[PDB]
């Protein structure tokens, strides 16, 4: 991601120092610069799925409006577990559930 | 190019970035600034949704810059210079600027928490996390009744009666007499004006 | 908010007034209050959880 | 490859201005019109595949038929520029050609684009008249498609003989501007009229008029 | 010697005054290409004042890319009268054409041009005195007449004529006018005005007019793509290439100097300040800045460099230092001394910086082209570089004989930047005021302004054929008189001295010849006027005519409103003087009747007509009117703006003015709204405007 | 100076009286100048 | 809502393998339509690499700005349109001549990789990428987003003389291009429809265009069921293209000028 000032506070910038063929992370609201350990610079993906579960809470079992399945839970084995489809609202957002357990506390799939 | 985000305030002529609005505050630093916005560093995305404003937003560094850049669009006259229009654009951060959370100084910490929850309520909508909110949503909608209505209506026509009683009173002070208060008010205002709002329908004077 | 990554806002008329660790309590002796009569039984109470 | 494609589109083209030329009353010998695409390439293309736009050009005559219907039908001249870009010297020795022999018509095709100066230029070689023509839109023969009935150029007997029938003036016929397709085909000019016969579901047949603006 | 780099500077800090001029192409209405009238409304905004100098138009030299070589001088006169109706067609005045001609200016001034006759040295026959320029003035005198005479159009057209023969610079005699017509009362002060000129210096001289109605035409220099290839090729292209310089319209651009106004009353509205800032005192403050930085007054200062941005070092300097000061800088042609001092004071302390600046500058540049493709030796970063360049220039050990000279130098340049502020803002002060010196002191030695004394002599005008003398070099000896070509070239003549053949040549650390420092020695008045005063004797009656100054010209039209009533009185009631004030044309003064001037008799081309160039025929003098013309008298003009001055409608909307703080549209021009006053804050019309 | 209905009000009843004044003497024009509570002059009017 | 309908010809419409080899080669497709991801790396060595993954490949390349614009596809999306990664990179190369240097991968890398060097510099690299995504374009004809296949019955005489129904193969495309689409081998220019009479008026003329928007009415009113005589559509058709030019359908005296 980025970087912050180590006194400014402020936002880093990648820069290049040509006495040494290197890059660093400087910051104009001050005079400091660092050692950028990773040339790269810019990340953009046009394929997108994260945003899934998105913010579950542990005090989801206590919510009435969610129906309550009787699927086997993997690890606990309890079967009494609630279930709701993906949170992202993208036009192509698979129908598939996730079903959270009453007993552990925990999310799985249908898999 | 550039995705900035800008600010529609009162008695402006246009908007203003959200970093401006944040400086005069009185918040300079960005990494206070993205803690305020954001509340998780894992967020990277939403993190480069605002970057464009952050990279936007440099010209102005400090608060008394900000409070200039914002009193110089704040419409008004033309001459008023710093040293005063710092003042108006202080006053217009403090009155007409989000009223309901606080009136008073000492309580812009409150105003600027409110503001990066604005923020970032507007981001997480964007980033396609959260529907657009529902404007036919009858539970984020009020009735207003023969109170709310009679209460305004009345706080117009008194504060019409105490404008004229305090235009009585300068008068009377100059001939020196002493005022017995009852012919002084003119109760006709108030049940004038009222009477004329419930017959015509017309709400207002 | 570094370290309320958890904490539950609370919300007063529409105004951000503070934040909570455990807001299951809270709301229910909230809700317990209101019932009792202790509060105004008009005033609305409500915990969006998702959020 | 794309030479194939290129060599093919250009032979489309000039299947377009031999049928234009057709149309326009002018004589084309039979073995013209039936180039295939291996004759032309063979004729066209050297031996790595580049064409010659100069030798496309080509000088054409009125029929006798069509000269004794059509008083006003003089030589035709076609020009194909080299460039893509053309320059200008291109319709300078145009011009300077056709002032020279005296030619009626001369019908000049540009490859992308002409600078304003030449289309500004062009109209000071009176009285002969020069029209242009972009090659892409020479591709498709446009007369040929279904939704387009056939324009036939009224001559000017004809176009007498209608209004004293019709008892009108020129400016109460149905209008059809100099810039429509159909009329730049036709090289249409200012009070022509174009007569249309016209599939009907309710006659069969229908004629209709249409005059240049 | 003047830069375009000042335009260039304004272009880049202040790019929206430009405007590209639409060129007046015929009008085509209902298919009629109509030439274009010059009745018929202007496309560009109307004007009223249009004031002409002939030094950007009758001057080869300042165009010789093109070859006019005009081998008789018909072709000479008649191709300047074709670029005057260009010109004027192009702009469309409608009150007053101003022709303006060089004179005798004084004699700072004097030094000035000198040196520039003396680098440039047919190309060297425009200087005043000479035939040519007798030729000259009569010529246009005749096309004026013959303008006024027949264009229908020019009714209320009044051209006044300053021939070679009259005295002043240029730009002076415009300035002059000016300010006469700004002495009377009576004066309109929202006629608009506009000079036709190519030095960038008028910029800063609209703001001395204090006219905010004011623009300037010039040729479009960024977009000449020239070509010399052969002339009969240029057939090819009709409309995107024809020949630039003969056969293609010449683009043009326009400054107007109110929104240049505008933009300084933004940035120099310094915060925190002892006294009230007045836009009036600070414009006037930025171009005393600007004439510090580098005029054809005063010379090069060893600190100050226009390509260095040396004009920004100054306004932020005067930024820093204006909260100090109780006081502006200057006041309405007076110098404050206390706050000058300090200003200078200031840079002397940035002085060290500003050197070390320019040396590292100056070892990184000369790195830069290492990869891109009288001794010197002075050293100006290491120290003590005052003394070695003292001891260079002047060749004295004395350390006492220095700082003397150096406060001589102060004084003097104390008084000579006075005095072209004078100059600027007043008239003339002095006729016989020259710079003693070949170079400018450095700021440290501007200590104890006070204790300095200001002088000034008026003077006269010099002799026309004593400054031509005084400025032909040997070379150029044909325009100078063959009488005193044995007091200019011959080696038996008692001021030979003051011609050297050979003369030092000081590059005073420059780059290119064309800034260089043409070190001459100093002309010694006395035995100069004495010298050519011993031969004045032997000139002839047509040379002493050549030499004798004169009044200005008016040349008014018989359908002219203002014709009958100066014939009613000059003609018929037999006055010699009449006094105009404000009239319907714009023009006040002091009418004298002319006598040399024929009422019956016929005003005759002076110039042989050629086939093809719009053949000129004879008109009498019935059909038109002459009179001597002067001014009103000399006065102190103050530097503010007029009653009743309506402002124009602001350029900048909230970009520039944010941008300039932190790092056709022709509606711009006239009067926008009619009150001299804008609403703001609690105003009857604010308040209604606003809500 | 002003900022209130009433503002208006007071002040085209002075514009009156200076209007007629003016009118008496044939001023073709008038000139305000605008005051705030602390006599300090905000804006200046010309009117016909 | 735009639309094109595309005939294909006899023997094409009766086929399917290529009609889809039409279609696929009509459909638009640009740089972002494959593109997958897009990146910026230090490079500051010509000669070799700092990206493992690339270290070999410039050995079988070789064997500036050190600012590196790395480009990587999707393997499907980039098969599935019949294209070479060879000659996209030379697209990419010939669209700004050799002043943006590019090298490209092995075709059978894991990885489709190109890579881009010009000969502070973010915000330009930033804006050529931004160009690269929205202007280089591969194959299809521009404007066409979407190309769908439809059967379509036609009536046709039998060699007997008797109508018999027959099944054939044609195209229906999001957006309009007629020209283009005229042009492309394959297709039946002489039966090419569009819905926007507009662009039939400018490619086609006035005629073509009467007779579009009759059709296009003719649709409208029929879609129901509902019958409206043809005269009445044929007088509104003729109104509206009797001047040689569409005219919508959209809106002196003394004692009148006085009156107003
Ligand atoms: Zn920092
Ligand atoms: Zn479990």
């Amino acid at each position: 991601s980025f970087r912050f000032c180590l006194e400014c506070n402020n936002m880093l910038y990648p820069k290049e120092d040509k006495e040494n063929q290197r890059l660093l992370y400087s910051c104009r609201n001050c005079d400091y610069t660092e050692l950028a350990e990773d040339p790269k610079v810019y990340r953009h993906e046009l394929i997108t799925n994260i945003g899934e579960t998105a913010g579950i809470v542990d005090d989801i079992g206590q919510d009435p409006t969610l129906p309550r399945s009787d699927k086997e839970c993997p690890e606990c084995h309890s079967r009494d577990c609630v279930f709701f489809q993906s949170q992202q609202r993208r036009k192509d957002t698979n129908m598939t559930l996730f079903y959270v357990c009453l007993n552990c506390k925990k999310t799985f799939r249908d898999e | 190019t550039g995705r900035t985000i800008k600010a529609t305030l009162p008695y402006v002529k246009q908007d203003i970035p959200i970093v401006i609005v944040f400086r005069a505050l009185g918040v300079v630093p960005d990494g206070e600034i993205l803690q305020h916005i954001c509340y998780d560093e894992n967020d990277w995305q939403m993190l480069e949704m605002l970057k464009p404003c952050i990279e936007e937003g440099f010209v102005i560094q400090d608060k008394e810059v900000a409070l200039d850049f914002i009193g110089r669009r704040g419409s008004a006259a033309l001459g008023i210079r710093r040293e005063k229009r710092i003042q108006y654009a202080k006053d217009i951060l403090q009155k007409e600027l989000l009223p309901h959370i606080t009136q008073e100084e000492g309580f812009e910490t409150r105003k600027t928490f409110f503001l990066g929850y604005m923020v970032n309520r507007l981001l997480l909508c964007a980033l396609e996390r959260k529907d657009q909110d529902d404007r036919d949503h009858f539970g984020k909608k009020r009735l207003d009744l023969a109170g709310p209505l009679l209460a305004n209506l009345f706080r117009i026509l008194f504060r019409k009666l105490t404008r004229e009683i305090y235009r009585y009173m300068q008068r009377c002070i100059e001939t020196d007499r002493d005022f017995n208060l009852n012919l002084a008010v003119k109760s006709t205002t108030i049940t004038s004006g009222l009477k004329y709002s419930l017959a015509t329908g017309n709400w207002g004077e | 908010p570094a370290q309320h990554t958890k904490s539950t806002r609370i919300f007063v008329n529409g105004v951000w007034t503070g934040i909570h660790r455990d807001p299951s309590m809270l709301v229910s002796t909230m809700r317990d209050l209101r019932r009792s009569g202790a509060i105004s039984p008009e005033v609305s109470i409500i915990r969006d959880i998702r959020e | 490859e794309d030479n194939n494609r290129i060599i093919s589109r250009l032979w489309r083209s000039f299947r377009t201005v031999k049928e234009m030329a057709a149309d326009r009353g002018y004589f084309i010998s039979q073995e013209e019109m039936d180039q295939s695409l291996e004759e032309f390439r063979s004729k066209i293309c050297d031996s790595m595949g580049n064409p010659q736009r100069k030798l496309m050009s080509f000088l054409a005559n009125p029929t006798p038929e069509a000269l004794e219907k059509y008083s006003d039908l003089g030589t035709l001249w076609v020009e194909f520029c080299d460039e893509p870009s053309v320059g200008i010297k291109t319709m300078r020795n145009f011009c300077l050609r056709i002032q020279e022999k005296n030619f009626s018509t001369g019908i000049f095709i540009y490859q992308n684009n002409i600078t304003p100066s030449a289309n500004k230029m062009i109209p000071t070689v009176s009285p002969a008249i020069i029209e242009t023509f972009q090659e892409s839109d020479l591709v498709v023969n446009i007369t040929h498609h279904e939704l387009v009935p056939k324009h036939i150029r009224l001559s000017d007997g004809e176009k007498s003989q209608l209004l004293q029938r019709y008892k009108l003036k020129e400016s109460q016929l149905p209008r059809i501007q100099r810039e429509d397709p159909v009329a730049r085909y036709l090289g249409l000019k200012r009070g022509q009229v174009v007569k249309i016969i016209r599939r009907s579901e309710t006659s069969g047949r229908y004629a209709s008029y249409r005059i240049c603006l | 010697m003047g830069v375009p780099a000042l335009f260039r500077w304004l272009s880049r800090k202040y790019p929206k005054i430009i405007s590209p001029v639409i060129q007046d192409e015929d009008v085509d209405i209902d298919g009629e290409s109509r030439p274009t009238r010059y009745e018929d409304p202007n496309p560009n905004g109307e004007l009223d004042n249009l004031y002409l100098d002939m030094n950007g138009i009758v001057h080869p030299c300042s165009h010789p890319e093109h070859k006019p070589v005009p081998e008789t001088e018909d072709e000479m006169m008649l191709d300047v009268f074709a670029y005057t109706e260009n010109v004027i067609m192009m702009a469309r005045p409608r009150k007053v054409i101003y022709i303006a001609v060089d004179g005798v200016a004084p004699r700072a001034k004097m030094n000035q041009q000198r040196s520039r006759r003396f680098r440039s040295a047919d190309s060297n026959a425009i200087t005043p005195g000479t035939p040519f320029m007798h030729r000259l003035a009569d010529s246009l005198r005749y096309w004026a007449a013959y303008k006024l005479t027949t264009d229908p159009g020019w009714s209320g057209i009044e051209v006044i004529i300053s021939d070679a023969s009259v005295p002043g610079q240029g730009q002076h005699k415009i300035m002059s006018y000016v300010r006469s017509l700004r002495s009377s009362p009576k004066h309109d002060p929202n006629t608009t005005h506009c000079i036709y000129g190519l030095n960038a210096n008028l910029i800063f001289l609209g703001l001395a007019t204090h006219e905010p109605h004011f623009k300037i035409l010039r040729e479009d220099v960024f977009a000449q793509d020239k070509k010399s290839y052969s002339l009969q090729d240029q057939l090819r292209m009709t409309d995107i290439e024809r020949q630039e310089l003969k056969d293609k319209k010449t683009p043009f651009l326009w400054l107007h100097l109110n929104i240049l106004r505008e933009y300084l009353q933004i940035e120099l509205n310094v915060p925190g300040l002892s006294f009230p800032f007045d836009l009036e005192k600070s414009i006037d403050d930025w171009v005393f800045i600007c004439f510090f930085c580098g005029n054809n007054f005063l010379p090069h200062l060893p600190s100050l460099d226009v390509r260095d941005n040396s004009i920004t070092t100054l306004v932020t300097i005067w930024k820093q230092i204006l909260p100090t000061m109780k006081g502006y800088l200057t006041t309405d042609g007076y110098l404050n001394l206390p706050a000058v001092e300090r200003l200078l004071a200031e840079l002397a302390k940035k002085e060290d910086y500003i050197f070390r600046k320019r040396y590292e500058d100056e070892k990184r540049s000369l790195e830069n082209q290492k990869r891109r493709k009288k001794n010197e030796e002075i050293r100006l970063w290491e120290p003590g570089y005052r003394k070695r360049y003292y001891e260079t220039k002047f060749h004295t050990k004395d350390p006492q004989k220095v700082k003397k000279i150096a406060r001589n130098m102060v004084q003097k340049y104390i008084e000579g930047v006075s005095w072209v502020l004078l100059y600027y803002y007043q008239g003339c002060p002095s006729w016989n005021w020259y710079y003693p010196y070949h170079y400018a002191p450095f700021a440290a030695d501007f200590v104890n302004l006070s204790e300095l004394k200001i002088e000034f002599v008026e003077g006269t005008p010099f002799r026309p054929y004593e400054q031509l003398m005084s400025v032909l070099p040997a070379a150029s000896s044909h325009n100078l008189p063959d009488v005193f070509r044995s007091l200019m070239s011959d080696a038996n003549s008692e001021i030979i001295d003051f011609y050297p053949e050979e003369f030092p040549l000081d590059m005073n650390g420059k780059k290119v010849i064309w800034q260089a420092i043409p070190l001459l020695p100093f002309i010694d008045e006395n035995r100069l006027l004495k010298a050519v005063q011993s031969k004045y004797d032997q000139l002839t009656e047509d040379e002493k005519f050549r030499n004798t100054n004169r009044s200005e010209i008016l040349v008014l039209g018989r359908s002219h409103s203002h014709y009958p009533t100066l014939v009613k009185e000059l003609y018929e009631e037999g006055k010699d003087s009449y006094e105009f004030q404000v009239d319907s044309s714009g023009v006040s003064g002091v009418a004298i009747k002319l006598q040399s001037f024929d009422r019956s008799g016929v005003l005759r081309l002076p110039v042989k007509q050629l086939e093809g160039y719009r053949h000129y025929p004879d008109i009498s003098n019935r059909d038109f009117l002459m009179v001597e013309f002067k001014q009103l008298p000399k006065s102190h003009a103050k530097s503010m703006i007029l009653s009743g001055l309506i402002p124009h409608l602001r350029r900048l909307t909230q970009e520039d003015k944010d941008s300039i703080l932190y790092g056709d549209f022709k509606q711009y021009i006239g009067p926008h709204g009619k009150s001299q006053y804008l609403p703001r804050q609690g105003g009857y019309k604010a308040f209604i405007q606003i809500h | 100076t002003i900022n209130q209905y009433k503002d208006m009000i007071a002040f085209e009843k002075k514009l009156f009286r200076t209007w007629a004044q003016c009118f008496l003497l044939g001023i073709p024009k008038i000139i305000y100048g605008f005051r705030d509570d602390n006599c300090i002059l905000r804006t200046v009017e010309e009117f016909s | 809502t735009p639309a094109l309908t595309v005939y294909l010809d006899r023997e094409i419409a009766l086929d399917i393998e290529k009609a889809k080899v039409i279609q696929s080669s009509i459909e638009y497709t640009t740089l972002k339509n494959v593109t997958s991801a897009t990146e910026i790396y230090y490079d500051p060595d010509p000669t070799s690499t700092v990206i493992e993954e690339d270290f070999d490949t410039v050995e079988a390349y070789f064997s500036q700005s050190p600012w590196l614009l790395r480009l990587e596809l999707d393997r499907a999306r980039m098969l599935d349109k019949q294209l070479t990664m060879n000659q996209v990179a030379d697209k990419i190369s010939e669209v700004f001549s050799d002043d943006l240097f590019v090298m490209w991968s092995e075709d059978n890398a894991d990885k489709l990789i190109i890579r881009c060097r010009v000969i502070e510099e973010d915000q330009m690299l930033k804006r050529i990428e931004a160009h690269m995504l929205d202007l280089i374009a591969l194959r299809g004809i521009p404007g066409i987003s979407k190309v769908y296949m439809v059967k379509h019955k036609v009536s046709v005489p039998d060699e007997s003389g008797e109508y018999k129904n027959e099944e054939l193969w044609a195209l229906e495309t999001d957006g309009i291009n007629l020209a283009e689409v005229m042009a492309v081998p394959g297709v039946d220019s002489s039966r090419t429809y569009s819905n926007s009479f507009v662009e039939i008026l400018s490619v086609l003329g006035i005629e073509a265009t009467r007779s579009s928007l009759y059709k296009e009415i003719l649709n409208v009113i029929a879609f129901d069921g509902s019958y409206v005589n043809y005269r009445h559509m044929a007088l509104l058709v003729d109104v509206m293209t009797s001047r040689g030019y569409l005219m919508a359908i959209t809106r002196t005296g003394a004692l009148m000028r006085c009156s107003f």
